[PDB]
RNA sequence: GGCGUAAAGCGCACGCAGGCGGUUUGUUAAGUCAGAUGUGAAAUCCCCGGGCUCAACCUGGGAACUGCAUCUGAUACUGGCAAGCUUGAGUCUCGUAGAGGGGGGUAGAAUUCCAGGUGUAGCGGUGAAAUGCGUAGAGAUCUGGAGGAAUACCGGUGGCGAAGGCGGCCCCCUGGACGAAGACUGACGCUCAGGUGCGAAAGCGUGGGGAGCAAACAGGAUUAGAUACCCUGGUAGUCCACGCCGUAAACGAUGUCGACUUGGAGGUUGUGCCGGCGUGGCUUCCGGAGCUAACGCGUUAAGUCGACCGCCUGGGGA
RNA sequence: AUGUUGAUAU
């Protein structure tokens, strides 16, 4: 997840 | 297996001579007694499957030699299946 | 060269029956205690004829080279070549001594540089530490280049004693088309060799015997 | 079971030539020996000698030239599961002329340079070259 | 053209049809081969020409139509028929090793439970715990008893079996393999679609049995969660009889049979000649040529060949 | 003991 990363 | 002397008696009865025991009739003839002496063991140990492959080798390797019989000699194998009294 | 020679020699002796190549099948005269012997009968005509192309080499003014770096037969492979006015590789056989001697040429140069550098005393100009780095440097040459420092270019053939030792040698004088003559003893290949001399290569008595013999030959050659 | 002794004959010749074999022994029959012929008259193998009454021996001796075996190939052509026969106009020419093609013609097994010039087909036996 | 690992060897066998078939002689002439004759429409294609200004196009003659049939010869090979032969295959004699199979019996070690003695506060368990067991006396220790299941050591890249598989000891019934001497039969053989049989474990049916283990399940942990791994328990099942299922990475991921082609080191089991020197069977490891995309395989081939069968044809969908 | 994950194209 998270809505769609790395950071 | 068949004993010593039982062997000799059906190498005797259907041999040429005493030591003609590669003759067809010989070999079948001792097939026969062998097929017809483990009836009883296969009677009661049903599910020796292992002894019974061995059965079934002589059953067919008789089935061979009756066939090749059949077609060199018609009359030798006539007389064959009626002393050992079977079908075909 | 005399069977009796190498019956007293011990040329007759294999390896054990178990380390054979059985390639030297024809070669083998049977097995005693285990261990192959080798028939004489077809060393004494084969090491003649061996003998003959090494002298008519010899006749033309070639240039033979005595490999040989097990370590009795090191001194023994020397004393022939030194004795013959010819070349030796008598310890380590670099690796592209031949195929690659544009290279090992240079190497040669070095040992030339060194010892006309020693002579001189350009040893004592430097710093103790940095001569006795020279004086190594030297050693470590003369060790593997010494026997070849004069030769010039490639061989016009390779003597070699045991021929799976020096394999290497004889791949590469296959290579570059140089005759190979060579004692192949019964666990040894000769399928390189282009001269096969069928006997012991262990024995230093039946070194001395082959070495003696194409020492003579090669210098009966530059004789005539 | 054995059931092509002639592919078994062509088989003991290969493996036997790159083995570096000086002889190859077979059993002998009448038409190996035909073959024997055969391979002995256009100078593949060198000579060969029956041996025996009951059970025959038939007994090639091999070629080799300049360390090399002479027979380079020998191949099986007709064979029990597919039998291959050629007539005259059809006959195959093995390496270009340069290797034989062995044919049982009428008149017997011979090469079939021979068997154009007798104006005969037949089975083709084997290639050699 | 492929099938050890890329897709591909049926799990294994027996075997009918079929395919294939050691060696000698005769015979036949079906296959096969040779020749001849008839036919193979014309056009088309092809070749050498001719005609339209050229070409396309048109057209003369040939060649071709690789085929089919008939007749007459050839007889090496294949087939048929007849008679042989012993080398393939099989029979007999004597012996050898073996967890080969089926049936019955029995032994010792251990676990669990039951009863009782001694004894007293823990036991058990884990990474750490807790659930659990225990003062109603556990755990530990000793005695006696019951019952089921499996057979330590021997034990071995040991053996046996078609494969699956088979392990205490004893007996009964029984299959195969191997070796040595001959004698005997005389190609009786190999392979095998369909067919038939056997086929681990799990599973199913009926009736037994049930110590230990353990899907499910329950509880305790761990964790963000933990429908898991770990712990405490625990039912089917695992065991027996009979029947069914018919599958497994049922594997050497390698079909069966036969022949041939350098070596080395073992294991196991016969045997001959006198600890050595041979000679058979089965088997483990290495490796040469050769083979292979390579890895590797390498006389137990994945080398060199023959016979027959099975199977593959991009990935997915399946 | 346990001990997850890393948007698309380039
Ligand atoms: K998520
Ligand atoms: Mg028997
Ligand atoms: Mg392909
Ligand atoms: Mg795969
Ligand atoms: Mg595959
Ligand atoms: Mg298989
Ligand atoms: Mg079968
Ligand atoms: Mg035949
Ligand atoms: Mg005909
Ligand atoms: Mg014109
Ligand atoms: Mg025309
Ligand atoms: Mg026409
Ligand atoms: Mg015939
Ligand atoms: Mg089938
Ligand atoms: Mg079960
Ligand atoms: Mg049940
Ligand atoms: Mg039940
Ligand atoms: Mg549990
Ligand atoms: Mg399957
Ligand atoms: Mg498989
Ligand atoms: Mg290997
Ligand atoms: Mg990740």
């Amino acid at each position: 997840x998270x809505a769609x990363x790395a950071g | 297996s068949l004993s010593t002397e039982a062997t000799a008696k059906i190498v005797s009865e259907f041999g040429r001579d005493a030591n003609d025991t590669g003759s067809t009739e010989v070999q079948v003839a001792l097939l026969t007694a062998q097929i017809n002496h483990l009836q009883g063991h296969f009677a009661e140990h049903k599910k020796d499957h292992h002894s019974r492959r061995g059965l079934l080798r002589m059953v067919s390797q008789r089935r061979k030699l009756l066939d090749y019989l059949k077609r060199k000699d018609v009359a030798r194998y006539t007389q064959l299946i009626e002393r050992l009294g079977l079908r075909r | 060269v005399s069977m009796r020679d190498m019956l007293k020699a011990g040329v007759h002796f294999g390896h054990q029956t178990r380390y054979w190549n059985p390639k030297m099948k024809p070669f083998i005269f049977g097995a005693r205690n285990k261990v192959h012997i080798i028939n004489l009968e077809k060393t004494v005509p084969m090491f003649n004829e061996a003998l003959a192309e090494l002298n008519k080499i010899a006749s033309r003014k070639g240039k033979i080279l005595f490999v040989g770096t097990k370590r009795a037969a090191s001194e023994a492979v020397k004393d022939a070549a030194l004795s013959c006015d010819q070349f030796f590789v008598n310890h380590r056989w670099l690796g592209g001594m031949l195929t690659n001697w544009k290279t090992v040429r240079q190497s040669i140069k070095r040992l030339k540089d060194l010892e006309t550098q020693s002579q001189d005393g350009t040893f004592d100009k430097l710093t103790k530490k940095e001569a006795l780095m020279r004086t190594r440097e030297l050693e470590k040459l003369e060790n593997s280049l010494g026997g070849i420092k004069d030769m010039g270019g490639l061989p016009d053939a390779l003597f070699v004693i045991d021929a799976d030792h020096e394999h290497i040698a004889i791949k590469e004088a296959n290579n570059l088309g140089i005759p190979v003559f060579a004692i192949v003893d019964t666990n040894s290949d000769p399928d390189g060799v282009d001269f096969v001399i069928p006997g012991n290569d262990d024995a230093i008595r039946a070194v001395t015997l082959y070495l003696g013999a194409v020492a003579a030959t090669v210098r009966e050659g530059r004789s005539q | 079971s054995m059931q092509d002794p002639i592919a078994d004959m062509l088989t003991r010749i290969r493996n036997g030539q790159a083995a570096n074999k000086a002889a190859v022994t077979m059993p002998s029959s009448k038409l190996k020996v035909a073959i024997a012929n055969v391979l002995k008259e256009e100078g593949f193998i060198e000579d060969f000698k029956v041996e025996g009454d009951t059970k025959p021996e038939l007994e090639l001796t091999l070629k080799y030239f300049q360390g090399k075996a002479v027979v380079e190939s020998i191949q099986r052509v007709s064979r029990p599961g597919l039998r291959i026969y050629k007539r005259k106009d059809e006959l195959p020419k093995v390496m270009a002329g340069l290797g034989i093609a062995v044919v049982s013609t009428s008149k017997g097994v011979m090469t079939d340079r021979a068997a154009r010039q007798a104006g005969l087909g037949g089975e083709i036996i084997c290639y050699v070259a």
